């Protein structure tokens, strides 16, 4: 038995590894709240009238620099977003770097510069860190952990029947752009990544309809939108109907995905948030989102249903019906 | 920009006309398409969930990579080894899906594993470009594909002779669609209507498919690949069946000419010769393949090497029902391995590996 | 046979620059000589096989 | 300019990188307490009558398995120890793993088993995680972050003149054993690593002389004892006198270090803690330590002095005097 | 010239097993033939150069 | 187990006797040792901080790796290239420190960088073992070192001839200690007492150093390497100076024989010939080196290749004062690069690279 590239692609195969090994071998997985078993964007720890949200994320994106961002902006964006979809405000970041022997000092400096610029946007400080250097020709790996405070934590199992499903922006910008960058595909207007912290987007909605009406969230990163939705459906044991015509997708993204032969629904997003809200607050959330710089393109894509529990039903543009299958992992165009 | 062909209203209308026509229909009408891209249209847009219980759409052998004989894949591999020993390293190009196609003796990927130079390309041009960047080596492209893919190959063979390239060879495994349909007719595959592959038609035109309706009275409909193309073609076929009509309707007239595309036709004819060829899991179909003419034998990598491919190589792994899937006689879900031991990431059969494979399309899209 | 349509924006001998909605790629015109800027073609494996009418 | 193997060896060269790049490029480095600039074993965040200690650590030990422990026992031991030397009780762990394509599933399972066995010893739960897979031939990297609660946080700048300096056990067991394992050097009794969590050791002393009398701590990991001491001296701006004859060292360690030509003072320890205590409580701390299973070999090695501020003075066995120079990084025998 | 002393615990032709306080290594006796178990030798680059009296 | 030689009490006593003797001493007495291992003893134990202001201990050229001529290091490299071109890849072994020794044309490490097979070993046996595991290749060991290291080399050359190994060669750069001391005498290096290197003595015995006291009246003291060995030797030398005595005291009698070690002596003599040799940064010393006799020329890698080493190769980088450090005329700290641009990790000169280098020892131990 060998570990395959897919065992870490965030899809079904990785879920197998987590279910057949990781969660199966670890026995102590909770500190009084949401734990490892929940496989949520982060864990929670009851601490008074509050809850501490804890999360960690490894970043190994290649190349370290790409249209719209870098492994540095990504490291900060990812951890802040994972805290945010839990309903927590970023408090501090811990930064671990594993650098390959021979990296250009200018690369490390540039990455650090981006991390800092990104951190100040939240804002959130990087209070502790670690630095390792290996001979392995790896360039760089950035692992960021983060702690946040949530008055009312949100999980992937809060979705209720009748609830509406929203996304803060266009789907597939990060994943596709990075792919189009690989195959050398050029552009009229360069297709860039969307990597960016979106705490302000979540905060805005909560500050508009209240945390009590935000029943679920998740940043659709690895495996993309479909994966994030399939996760919410399973853990909430609800069904999810999505209307393909309401999913925001850039023309460049559609075009490139087609040529690449990969659905933009299965690719990672680094600047978006999926939000399941109370049916009578969807419009306010949508508008509260539209009023933010990172949420201009938000849109209600569907609703939580009672049928097809644990699955994601997709109503195609022409009116057809099919399931939005969670990808097996990393796309291959 | 052709939005109508994707229009929800346009579709809701076509779906209604279709529904109306089927309500007054006896028995069951079965329409077969022979192009994985059409199966992708049907499956991607959930068209089947919009059809009346008495109207079925089945996918035929419209996947060139799926039907490529394992004997040919093994041969190409036996020649890579035969060259490494003759001190002549070869640069092999293949399509991404073909690259991972299984055979009882391994894929082109398992080969790469052994240190060989196998490269994934998106078209024959890539191969051409590699032959000029690597003069000190022989570049060969395992070339499978239907007419739509044969043309770009023939076209590149014209630009290769003029330049007088000598390290530009290819292993021809090209196949013809029409002959496959006729073999399926003589073998009982049930269907009262055909949805001819738009792009293969773009090449051989409406004229290329006529010889079938005249010899079997089967109505055909050259169609595009937008959702309403397929919905239109289904309606147009249901009616020719109910009215007893037996002709060919070019619903893809916007991209297809009656005569087709002469340039490509001659382009292909100048280099390729129709011959009997085997179809993986299907059998040997008469005059269904294309091989290089004796004059251009210098472009066929098999004219520079003679390998002995072991006999009795099984076409499929035990339990695989890709042969029946290809005939439109079986659905991927009928297969026990489907979604279990057989997935796009770890495929057991060719139908799941290929981009146009019916099994991959069903898996990728979560059919219901 | 992904067969995505694009608008030709530049023809230079047997080579053309096709635009697929904000994404450009070079395409061989060997099977579509008559091709000219402004035209819409179907591209299969980097080759133009037909023009849309 | 290129990143060198030493820029991540925990010595002087790495300190240069941190001073010339990392700390120099990051501008937001604090959350209300000890921050990145302090370069302490962890950071602190004032949260009520308490303080949250935050820390992260990358592990890239090779081989993944070695006499006495593994990268798994090390990952848990390291984070728990870093929280402990801050004066914090382990609350939860976050585990990130970056696995190399092709690793043996049994290796990952075995590592997970050790992590779990180690975690239960504290005890401390692993509430969240992340898993990445790369084609790079790296085998495995384990990055562990951890949060803890400290009533009275301890820093590297608390050392006071007259204070005594203690170590919980023998010095050089981890580093040397792993080296002797490389060169194939055998043994009568196998020389093993000491990797192990030592929260109980710290807790014991505090529960015996009170947190108010534990003026400073640090787990002497990379660069070993000398490095840890030199760090305390610099940040406390005090001088440190150590008596070579009081430093506990195993015979096997002395012997192997000699043959390897490397001081056991400059090599990493994975199961020890350095503690600077109030002069009138040194004996109780020492004894409180001796009463623990991991502190049987504890010993008072020296005292904080007013002269040679920022340096570490070593009184050799024969009575001579010299400085205990902080190594430049990774030893090379 | 680290020159660490060890106690010979096994002699087998021009090879011996020296013990350096709980750490054993094989040593050539080419320059100390008379070497025999129980003896203490100075080892330089894997060779015994003298016995301690 | 010889604890007394490390005993604090024993040391506190010796330190007192020494102190007593120096209080009634005029001028200054300077003792020089010529073994990096002794400099390590002195520096590691802080012995200098225990000595009276009028008693100094200086480190001579007791570091074989430091004094190895750059011409020889470059030659060995020119031969690695000369073989890669003759299609004969060579396996070169070297000591860990020598491996990183700088020259105006790079180190053995920069070589490894270029894809050559350079391997670090701990002794000549390692090289021997590599010559038998790699029969299809030639294994050569750049062999520097004083008598103490020459013997294990000669011993291995005996076991090599008997076996009749042909891929077991070495580039001899062995040097003799006594001759270096005599050259330093004729050149003014100031010191009224010598601490002879224990282990080099173990080989050439007390007899090997006598010829110096008889010809210059300089008192010598063969000493071990425990701290009290050096402290004892300092006392024993201070007294022979005050009493006007001029003889040799074997303080390391427990490991040294008057005659020394005959086996090694003949062992070395059977293969090596004393010749004039250059000492890096020091000059050419007469009858101070050892090269293979014409009969065993087959073991010298230079007998299979003839390379032209460029002339005027500077011995040290500008600013480096390793030459004076080696003479006991300069301390590492007197050097401007010391601890700045020159450290063990990124060394400028050879004195900092070597394990027995005085600069590395001072740096590693934080001298005060
Ligand atoms: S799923 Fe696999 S195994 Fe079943 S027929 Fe389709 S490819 Fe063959
Ligand atoms: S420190 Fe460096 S540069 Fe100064 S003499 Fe010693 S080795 Fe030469
Ligand atoms: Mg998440
Ligand atoms: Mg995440
Ligand atoms: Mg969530
Ligand atoms: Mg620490
Ligand atoms: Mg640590
Ligand atoms: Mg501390």
């Amino acid at each position: 038995e060998k570990i395959k590239l897919e065992h870490g692609a965030g899809g079904e195969i990785m879920e197998e590894l987590l279910r057949d090994v990781i969660l199966k071998t670890l026995t102590l997985k909770s500190a009084g709240g949401i734990g490892l078993d929940a496989l949520d964007d982060g864990a929670t720890i009851p601490f008074g009238d509050k809850h501490i949200v804890f999360t960690i994320d490894g970043h190994t994106v290649k190349p370290l620099f790409f249209p719209g961002g870098d492994i540095g902006r990504l490291a900060v964006s990812g951890t802040v977003n994972d805290l945010a979809v839990m309903g927590a405000e970023p408090i501090a970041l811990a930064n671990s770097m594993i650098i390959g022997e021979g990296l250009d000092m200018e690369v490390l400096k540039r990455v650090l510069k981006s991390m800092d610029e990104t951190a100040r946007e939240v804002p959130v400080p990087i209070v502790t860190g670690d630095t390792k250097v290996v001979e392995d020709k790896i360039e760089m790996f950035v692992i960021t952990a983060g702690i946040g405070i949530a008055e009312h934590p949100v999980s992937d199992a809060g979705a209720k029947v009748g609830d509406a499903v929203l996304v803060s922006g266009t789907i597939g910008d990060h994943g596709i752009a990075l792919m189009s960058h690989r195959e050398g595909i050029a552009f009229e207007t360069e297709l860039k990544s969307d990597v960016a912290p979106i705490w302000d987007v979540v905060k805005a909605v909560a500050e508009t309809i209240g945390w009590e009406n935000i029943h679920a969230m998740k940043d659709p990163t690895r495996a993309g939108l479909s994966n994030a939705l399939n996760e919410i459906a399973r853990k909430s044991n609800v069904g999810i109907l999505v209307r393909e015509a309401d999913i925001p997708i850039r023309p460049e993204v559609r075009a490139a995905s087609e040529m690449l032969g990969i659905s933009p629904y299965d690719v990672a997003n680094e600047g978006k948030v999926v939000m399941v809200v109370a049916r009578e607050y969807a419009e306010e959330a949508l508008e509260a989102m539209r009023k933010t710089e990172k949420g201009r393109n938000a849109a209600i894509i569907g609703e939580v249903i009672a049928d097809y529990r644990g699955k994601v039903l997709l109503e195609t543009g022409i009116g057809g019906k099919r399931f939005m299958e969670p990808p097996e992992g990393d796309p291959v165009p | 920009p052709f939005e109508a062909y994707r229009s929800r209203e346009v579709a809701m209308k076509l779906v209604e006309k279709i529904r109306e026509e089927a309500k007054t229909l006896d028995g069951e009408i079965r329409i077969m398409h022979v192009c994985g891209t059409h199966e992708d249209t049907v499956t991607r847009h959930g068209i089947r969930s919009l059809l009346p219980e008495n109207v079925k759409v089945v996918s035929g052998p419209g996947c060139p990579v799926c039907i490529t004989p394992v004997e040919d894949i093994v041969a190409m591999q036996l020649i890579m080894r035969k060259a490494r020993e003759e001190g002549e390293e070869i640069i092999l190009t293949t399509f991404g899906d073909m690259y991972k196609i299984p055979t009882p003796m391994g894929s082109f990927a398992d080969l790469k594993s052994e240190g060989f130079d196998v490269r994934i390309v998106y078209g024959i041009f890539d191969t051409y470009r590699i032959a000029k960047e690597n003069p000190d080596k022989t570049v060969v492209h395992f070339s499978p594909g239907f007419e739509t893919t044969t043309a770009p190959a023939a076209g590149m063979l014209n630009v290769a002779a003029q330049e007088e390239l000598e390290n530009f060879k290819i292993y021809s495994v090209h196949r013809l669609t029409p002959p496959a349909v006729e073999v399926l007719l003589k073998q009982g595959t049930v269907f009262q209507g055909l949805i001819a592959p738009g792009h293969v038609s773009t090449i051989i035109g409406v004229k290329g498919w006529e010889y079938l309706t005249e010899k079997y009275g089967i109505p055909q409909v050259v169609a595009g690949f937008e959702p309403n193309d397929v919905l239109m073609a289904i309606l147009m076929l249901i009616r020719m069946y109910k009215e007893g009509e037996a002709r060919i309707i070019n619903e893809y007239e916007r991209a297809v000419k009656y005569e087709g595309n002469v340039v490509a036709q001659k382009m292909i004819d100048k280099f390729f010769e129709v011959v009997d060829a085997k179809w993986r899991a299907l059998g040997v179909f008469p005059k269904s393949g294309l091989e290089l003419r004796k004059e251009w034998k210098d472009f066929e990598i098999r004219s520079f090497y003679k390998v002995e491919v072991p006999k009795n190589l099984p076409d499929l792994e035990k339990g695989c029902r890709c042969g029946a899937v290809l005939r439109g006689l079986a659905l991927p879900t009928d297969c026990p391995l489907f979604g279990k031991t057989c997935t796009p990431r770890h495929p057991v059969g060719p139908c799941m590996v290929s981009y146009e494979g019916t099994c991959q399309i069903f898996y990728k899209y979560g059919v219901l | 046979c992904l067969a995505v349509p694009g608008k030709v924006i530049e023809v230079n001998g047997p080579v053309a620059v096709v635009d697929f909605g904000g994404v450009k790629r070079e395409v061989r015109l060997d099977l579509m000589p008559d091709t000219k800027p402004g035209d819409w073609v179907i591209v299969h494996t980097g080759f133009a096989i037909e023009k849309l009418d």
